[PDB]
């Protein structure tokens, strides 16, 4: 189950600087962004 | 909510690093594919050595650190391993997202005695009221 539905870390990913990067290209799935983690460069 | 679980959850078992855990390479149904053209060069070019789809250790880093490339376009995503069994096609965050994957058939096997195939079925001017087409979505 998916256990972000459940509880809702809301967790929003924001880097402090944000140039070469991309983006999941699905609103409806754009939900797997903060269903998991980032990276730091 | 309707249909809610994660395969992901616990499938299987193994040793994995905890470190050695990527964050990007999905390489899902996230993008607006197109089939596109076949386009040859004036060189042969070898096309590089082809392999199988049956990938054991398929993993995917992705040096993103020494430069990098931002691209607007869809050319800013590739699929991989979507026209047969891919262990990157079930990456699926959602539960409900059955769009990677191809179901093909099958043809009968050697060693058979009398030739029975399929009907070559000709319509003549009959006009079924059963029209279009449909593709089939399997997992993975």
């Amino acid at each position: 189950h998916v256990n972000e539905l459940s509880r809702i870390k809301l967790r929003v990913c924001q880097p402090s600087r944000s140039e070469i990067h991309f983006k999941v290209k699905m609103t409806t799935h754009l939900k797997k962004l903060k269903e998991s983690y980032c990276q730091r460069q | 909510m309707d249909v809610f679980m994660k395969g992901l959850s616990k499938a299987k078992e193994g040793v994995v690093a905890a470190a050695e855990k990527t964050k990007q390479g999905v390489a899902e149904a996230a993008g607006k594919t197109k089939e596109g053209v076949l386009y040859v060069g004036s060189k042969t070019k070898e096309g590089v050595v082809h392999g199988v789809a049956t990938v054991a250790e398929k993993t995917k880093e992705q040096v993103t650190n020494v430069g990098g490339a931002v691209v607007t376009g869809v050319t800013a995503v590739a699929q991989k391993t979507v026209e047969g069994a891919g262990s990157i096609a079930a990456a699926t965050g959602f539960v409900k997202k059955d769009q990677l994957g191809k179901n093909e058939e099958g043809a009968p096997q050697e060693g058979i005695l009398e030739d029975m195939p399929v009907d070559p079925d000709n319509e003549a001017y009959e006009m079924p009221s059963e029209e279009g087409y449909q593709d089939y979505e399997p997992e993975a």
